[PDB]
């Protein structure tokens, strides 16, 4: 048995070898005691504040909403070490880590976002980290591999199946069934086997907390809906969490839609995929007919997860949080207007959380909503991508 | 089941264990891997382990990785699996036939419908490698419903616990893992629990093994990187290949009789 | 006559063609009334805030410091809205030129970055930007180029002279000296002429004022010394400004060596140059024997100022500041360093900074001291220059 | 100062305006330059204004910033700029030479010493571009020194407390700018004031110009990017380009006779 429940509703679970469920329910027991623990919550909001930067800023755009009812703000993790989001709950995975006696991390990353941020924990907390990334991944995000040998990880490029995010997912849990013992692996999203999706959501949480802290002080109330971005899940339940509990709070997560969900090609298996069982847990994914797992496509490769996160599958499901798509030129066109009206170059997967929030106001331009949108990230490492496409198109 | 039944206790009056290999079906071809089958069987397998192409078999090293991939080159199905299953069990009627399988393959198109499909093609047992006794309920009792076996796999660090478990639940076979990681004492507390006869896998590529499994008390042991990379080494040479195949699988199979 | 004084001892005025008087004297009367304005500060303050993440945190940096008796925190500019410093600053100005009725906005950059936060700053606040740029540096920094392009600047190529800094600081003057009227002139860095080098240092000083605060909060007591490098000197003065009154605190200015100040190729006029007068102002400049103004030279692009604020000249002069040179070498064995054992990655003009503290350091592993690096920005920009290097060394 | 002072009312008594051309020492070359200058002088200039190549003309436009640059490829320096003057001054000693100049090639190796170099090779006046009345002092006090005019600039907006101080602080002739930018009523205050003669800038290309100032009470007009772009444009005619010069000087000349 566990100490919390697996599952959300019919999604989750722990679908790994025999072999590796001493090493979830060890993760779960060390979890449960960090966060009843009022040291390990003091040391974890000291490199928060102290050496993340958090508190995040909640900016109010004022100049991209003139002439309508929509009042925005933008909860600003692009702000945050690292660039976005994921340094909050990897600074926590790896005090985990710590508390567990473990002094080595597994991680994988596709887009190298990831692999940066277990990088950067790692270092700054005496971990020994190795990570693994699909070799079509490595030659196509040079920047990210060295930045992550800079800080004294080790890279591991992984060429079976595709060479993509999904491939790398399982080189590192062959490498952790063999290994737990003085290794921890370092998930990068909410989703997987228990506990990670708790975990994650717990280590991101603060986002949402904050949020709410800052919009009741600057507009005496709660915001009409927050509105996320989903590729695993991490962000979009990290600002979701806290407001759950709130009915009147609305909460939309964002979908990849890529060139358009008739096209297939795209990253939305929330809404468009079928449940499956992969990567340890029950939960909606991109496979074939016959059930072979399949990939996801995004303009933004930090969207490229294959599934999504169990939570956002329940929440969906008892119709708590809507789930909805953006198409790559509708993310490059939020993209585009952040940039010359707010004077911030968003992230392409933020991008497509601001670019169902301009839907959402341009539909109804006499709507009187006050709406929260989660800049997950910075877009300075899209400007060639976002450039390349403009040129492509004359 | 039935098969494992028979198979253990004919293998117990002759004092001798079971030598199990492990290959992918498809493995390189629909063609020959048929070929290669009829041959292990006629090397001496007492029992086959047959797994099915999967996008992302998550629990197997280089060697099968590999393995699958040339299936899928080859641009081998679930459904095409599932034929040479028919006509491999209409081959051979007694040979116990296992199949190693990965959860969303099974849960695809429903975890009944896919026990049913086993049943009509003659299979006699499933693992399913990313489903540990925490999450078999379903799994397992559509298994029992169609007269297959659920395999369950005893890791080297099990404690009393898991050992009750796997040996009430498990039918066929108990997968006694001879170590962590992935493919490339225990014993007498499964007896006492009264546990489905015990084949020790992973690491398996000798002669000498498969006689200290069997004298460690094992029913037997099971070998599949060893085949395949038998396979991988051969492929510019099928006959070859066979030929080899017929002279590894032999070795081992006399390494387990008394 | 003028409200302050343009001077800092020797060093400063106000040398411009007479035609430029009236706008100088003009900005400086803005700036005095707007130091006065509540509403004024209230307004900047809630731009440093809710918009560029202010404040900013002061890390503490025990893994480098380990065997010593140093103690070592890094004020972190690198997280402010931007990446670096100058953020701070073009906020206060792009404020001063609508305080004053101007919507349109003149700048000059060299490696981008001003550029950049001139920009941001224009789109947030609707003002029409306009940015000259040496045309070795356009092709030579495509990148930041088109970060000003997406967030609304035109961006001006300049071939005159050595098609560089300087080059473009002239050209800016040119324009301004012709339509100062509507537009202001936003330098990017605390030289020039008066009232530039006192504006600048006011719109930085919340850097210093920051770090008090939470030095004192953290340690109970002043730091002994505090470093910054030098390029032109804004996040230096910005640095300094709140402790020049705190004797017991010592302010250390450091300049690029380059290759080494006895090749001649560094970007250390202030202890290695000769006091000249140019771009407005009196103050120790790079210069042939002739009095022809030379270029500055360093692995860091960012601090190819030929020049120095006249107010590090002054501190220098009567001793209250002291200024060193680090070279290309120690501040690329800096970044190393950081990025490896603290998982920060710092900007290489930042690494000069935190170079000499490691040599405060290292020379006297048992001196007892707390020192401050300001972490002017975050180097992901050079991740690509010091790869090319260490690739070229094997 | 004293050849100023001369020419103008020599000027004055013929009741006509002066015509100065302006033109960077040493452009396109050494000798050049030399032919130049003797070609304005012969073609009826009444004074010169001459720039010493500099490597950051702020206050001039494309055109000239061009001339310095010629200037520099040809390797002229301040050294050779103070030599090609000392021999203009020999060859012509009544013509007024003023120089343009900016304020670090004068501060370089000493104001003082600056100065004391143009009292003897000969130069009437200086005026430093980036000095602003308000930093003048050390500036104008050193001309005065050695008997060097100070030339200071009188902007079109300048107000009653500039007007004063240009008219108290100037020597051999005051500057009056057409119009603000770079290089490509205020006049009765000037006389009120009694102070230096007025001679008009910037913009000055055409004989019209010419009469135009001085019909407005001007002591005559200045005109360098119009000699300058004949420079540039005839640099492969060194020939064509000294009787283009010639042509556009007496035609400027001419307009500003009664
Ligand atoms: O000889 P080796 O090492 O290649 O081992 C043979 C592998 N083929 S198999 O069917 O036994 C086999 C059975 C179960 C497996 O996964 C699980 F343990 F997690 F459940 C993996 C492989
Ligand atoms: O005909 P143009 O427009 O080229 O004008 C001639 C330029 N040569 S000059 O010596 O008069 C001259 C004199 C002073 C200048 O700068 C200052 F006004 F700021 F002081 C610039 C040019
Ligand atoms: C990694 C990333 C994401 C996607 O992951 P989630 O787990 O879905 O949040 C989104 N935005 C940014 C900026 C990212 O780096
Ligand atoms: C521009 C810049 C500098 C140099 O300018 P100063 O005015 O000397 O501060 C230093 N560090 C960073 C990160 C910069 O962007
Ligand atoms: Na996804
Ligand atoms: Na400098």
């Amino acid at each position: 048995t566990t100490l919390l429940n697996p599952y959300f509703g019919e999604f989750g679970g722990m679908y790994v070898p025999q072999i590796l469920m001493p090493a979830l329910n060890q993760l779960e027991e060390a979890f449960v005691s960090a966060q009843k623990d009022p040291e390990f919550q003091a040391q974890f909001a000291d490199l928060l504040k102290n050496y993340a930067g958090r508190p995040t800023a909640l900016t109010k755009c004022q100049n991209i909403t003139a002439g309508t009812r929509t009042t925005l703000y933008l909860k600003r993790e692009d702000l945050l070490h690292g660039g976005a989001h994921k340094t909050n709950q990897v600074l926590g995975q790896a005090l985990l880590a710590k508390r567990m006696g473990k002094s080595e991390i597994i991680a994988e990353t596709g887009a190298g976002q990831h692999g940066v941020a277990s990088a950067l924990a790692s270092a700054l907390l005496g971990l020994k980290c190795r990570i693994y990334m699909g070799a079509k991944d490595v030659e196509r995000q040079s920047p990210n591999v060295f930045r992550m040998r800079l800080m004294g990880a080790e890279v591991i490029p992984v060429h079976s199946g595709s060479a993509t995010l999904k491939d790398a997912c399982n080189e590192a849990l062959r490498d952790w069934s063999g290994s737990y013992e003085t290794a921890h692996y370092m998930l990068g999203t909410a989703a997987g086997p228990h506990p990670y999706p708790t975990i994650v959501r717990e280590f991101q949480r603060m986002i949402g907390e904050e949020t709410k802290a800052q919009i009741l002080d600057k507009e005496g109330r709660l915001p009409d809906a927050v509105i996320a971005c989903v590729g695993g899940g991490s962000n979009a339940i990290g600002m979701f969490a806290d407001f759950i509990n709130d009915t009147s709070v609305g909460l939309i997560g964002v979908e990849p839609g890529g060139h358009g969900i008739e096209t297939g090609e795209h990253g939305a298996p929330l809404k468009h995929g079928r449940v499956g069982i992969y990567f340890g847990m029950k939960a909606p994914m991109m496979q074939t007919a016959d059930g072979q797992i399949e990939e996801s496509y995004s303009i933004s490769a930090g969207l490229d997860f294959p599934s999504v996160g169990p939570q956002h599958a329940y929440l969906n499901s008892i119709g708590r949080a809507d789930y909805v798509s953006i198409t790559d030129d509708e993310a490059l066109e939020a993209f585009k207007t952040l940039c010359r009206h707010e004077g911030i170059i968003p992230a392409l997967e933020s991008s497509h959380a601001l670019a169902h929030a301009l839907k959402m106001m341009r539909e109804q331009p006499e709507k009187e909503q006050l709406l929260v949108v989660n800049l997950s990230g910075r877009g300075d490492k899209d400007i060639f991508t976002v450039h390349d496409i403009l040129k492509a198109r004359g | 089941m039935e098969r494992y039944e028979n198979l253990f206790a004919q293998l117990n009056d002759r004092r001798e264990g079971a030598f199990v290999p492990f290959v992918t079906l498809g493995d390189p071809g629909i063609e020959q891997s048929l070929k290669i089958i009829d041959t292990l069987i006629d090397a001496g397998a007492d029992a086959l382990e047959l797994g099915v192409p999967f996008s992302d078999p998550l629990a197997d090293g280089p060697t099968i990785q590999n393995a699958n991939l040339r299936a899928f080159a080859a641009g081998v199905t679930p459904a095409q699996c599932f034929e040479m299953l028919a006509l491999i069990r209409e081959k051979h009627p007694t040979i116990p036939i296992g199949l190693l399988m990965y959860a969303n393959l099974v849960f695809n198109n429903g975890i009944d419908a896919f026990y049913a499909r086993c049943e009509q093609v003659g299979v006699d047992s499933v693992l399913v490698a990313d489903v540990p006794v925490e999450e078999s309920a379903p799994f397992r009792q559509a298994a029992l419903r169609h007269n297959i076996a659920p395999i369950f796999i005893c890791p080297p660090n099990a404690d009393d616990d898991l050992l009750r478990q796997v040996a009430s639940y498990g039918r066929g076979y108990t997968y006694l893992l001879s170590r962590s990681g992935v493919t490339g004492h225990l014993i007498e507390k499964l007896k006492e629990y009264h546990a489905a006869p015990a084949l020790q896998g992973f690491g398996i590529s000798s002669p000498e093994q498969v006689s200290a499994a069997v004298r460690a008390g094992a029913a037997g042991a099971i070998s599949g990187s060893a085949i395949v990379k038998i396979i991988e080494k051969n492929l510019a040479s099928p006959k070859q290949m066979l030929a080899e195949l017929r002279s590894f699988v032999s070795a081992m199979k006399a390494a387990s009789r008394a």
